[PDB]
């Protein structure tokens, strides 16, 4: 079954990338591994663990199991086809194709689904089936099979409401919008926080509620903030249970600057450590930064450069060089000086920023056209 | 019910004649809108960061 | 066609914008502010 | 109805309908709330006893 199956990954995550961190992973993910039948998904994690010398009676007892599963599916679909029901032999691999999806690979998986994909003549399996080759497609990260079964999923739900099929679904876009660095859409499919459920993923909910936190703070302004995640009791009460991650939102929102590094330090290295913002907790806290620059900067204009040391975050020198490179990088709307020692703003009006990226959205897709129009006649 | 509104209802009010005095003006000192709304400084300034964040 | 004669023999772009501005600068940051609690 | 209906060798078979007990009135709300926008928790067990 697929329901615990995030799980592993996850947990083969915490075997392969901390180095040190290697030893407690592949003892619990072994005590899962070579029990529930699972023979596939783990001989390269085995070559990224140790020898296992003796594995090979282990894999024995389970190819045998295996077999056996097998082999009454074999003994099922001769006598499921004598007095036929509704395709009977597709109805008992269409609950136990999932089981050799987890037990064998992908293949097993994909030519028994689209095989029982015709047989029911209503999404009420259909859509478990799309939803169960999404989760296989993030499993082994297939970004290309899951625009197919999205737009194809999405094309049930008109049909009825589908609510637990379509906010359900909600939870795989805003997990790819969130595994890929679309921070504004993984939030605004992680709006509701209602409708959604003590989940098999995510079984904490608040686990759930720190994802959407953590994405919307960056995703949405203080207006927003000031009115969505600040008075909704849905959101409140579940990081009422958190002490960390409220002091760490709320530091933001009461202007409580130098306090909000010390959490900022917490919940980076934890996103450093974790799964799926390893790829992206160097580019999180590099916008955090910018954005808790900005909104204290632009409130004054005659604000010193010594002031953010004991009021901001203490290094008078590596505010310097933190905001050199900022407005050297093109942001951080301010122009700073240096020997009477102040930092000026100013503002720009939206004329050059709003056409710098028409500019580069206009090379991009002039590069794109000129490209394929040298691709196609020669 | 009245004694818990009054404050949140003190907030909006006090907002509202502080948009309704900083009107005529380019720039001004905090010294007379202190004096104008007849209140002290260093709330009305933090109260008027408030605005501009 | 394509023998090209030889003479010598997203998930990627912006955490590598961030290996750009982000390279070698902190990379550790846990301990430099809580030694600069005492210096600042 | 007619007792000429009521020949036995006429009808093949009669299947009676019971009105649902506190098990099958559970999974007509079950498939009847799915194209409602709920709210998480709800005990749908209370609402069918």
């Amino acid at each position: 079954p697929k329901n615990p199956d995030l799980r592993i990954a996850q947990l083969r995550f915490l075997l392969s990338l901390p180095e040190h961190r290697g030893d407690a992973a592949v003892r619990d993910e072994l005590m899962a591994a070579v029990r529930d039948n699972n023979m596939a998904p783990y001989y390269e994690a085995l070559c990224k663990s140790l020898d296992w010398q003796i594995d090979v009676d282990l894999l024995n007892k389970m190819k045998k199991a295996n077999e056996d599963e097998l082999k009454r599916l074999d003994e099922e679909l001769e006598d499921a086809e004598k007095n036929l029901g509704e395709s009977e032999i597709r109805d008992a691999m269409m609950a136990k194709a999932e089981y050799l999806c987890r037990i064998g690979d992908k293949e097993g998986a994909l030519t028994a689904f689209r095989k029982t994909y015709d047989k029911t003549v209503a999404l009420g399996h259909r859509l478990d089936i799309v939803f169960y080759l999404l989760r296989i497609g993030l499993f082994y990260m297939d970004n290309d099979l899951i625009t197919r079964n999205t737009e194809k999923a999405k094309s049930l739900i008109e049909e009825g409401g589908d609510w637990d099929r379509r906010n359900r679904l909600k939870v795989y876009q805003g997990l790819y919008c969130v595994a890929i660095r679309d921070f504004k859409q993984a939030a605004e499919l992680f709006l509701d926080t209602v409708s959604t459920f003590t989940s098999y993923e995510l079984m904490d909910y608040k686990t759930f509620v720190t994802y959407t936190v953590y994405v919307s703070m960056i995703a949405l302004e203080r207006p927003d903030l000031r009115e969505k995640v600040i008075k909704g009791a849905e959101i409140l009460e579940v990081l009422h249970s958190l002490p960390a991650v409220r002091q760490y939102l709320f530091s933001l929102y009461e202007c409580r600057y130098s306090v909000f590094f010390q959490s900022l330090a917490v919940v980076e290295q934890e996103m450093k450590k974790d799964w799926l913002f390893a790829p992206h907790y160097r580019y999180y806290v590099r916008e955090m930064r910018i954005h808790a620059y900005s909104q204290l900067l632009e409130s004054y204009r005659s604000l010193t450069l010594g002031y953010m040391a004991e009021a901001f975050g203490v290094g008078v020198e590596f505010i310097d060089q933190e905001l050199s490179r900022f407005i050297a990088a093109g942001r951080l709307h301010c122009k700073i000086d240096k020997v009477n020692e102040i930092v000026e703003t100013n503002r720009p009006d939206s004329k050059n920023w709003q056409y710098q990226e028409t500019i580069k959205k206009g090379d991009l897709l002039l590069n794109r056209v000129q490209k394929l129009s040298r691709v196609i006649n020669m | 019910i009245i004694s818990t509104h009054l404050a949140k209802l003190y907030d909006n009010l006090l907002e509202q004649n502080l948009i309704r005095v900083i009107e005529p003006f380019s720039r001004v000192q905090i010294e007379h809108i202190s004096s104008l709304i007849k209140l002290s400084k260093a709330d009305v300034e933090r109260k008027l960061s408030q605005m501009i964040l | 066609m394509s023998e090209k004669k030889q003479p010598v023999d997203e998930d990627n772009w912006d955490d590598d914008n961030v290996e750009d501005d982000f390279s070698n600068q902190l990379r550790a940051e846990l301990e430099k502010h809580g030694y600069k609690m005492e210096t600042s | 109805l007619d007792s000429a209906l009521l020949r036995p060798g006429r009808i093949d078979r009669k299947i009676e309908f019971p009105p649902p007990n506190e098990e099958a009135r559970l999974d007509i709300l079950k498939i009847h709330s799915r194209k409602m926008n709920l709210t998480r928790g709800i005990n749908l067990r209370k609402i069918a006893e």
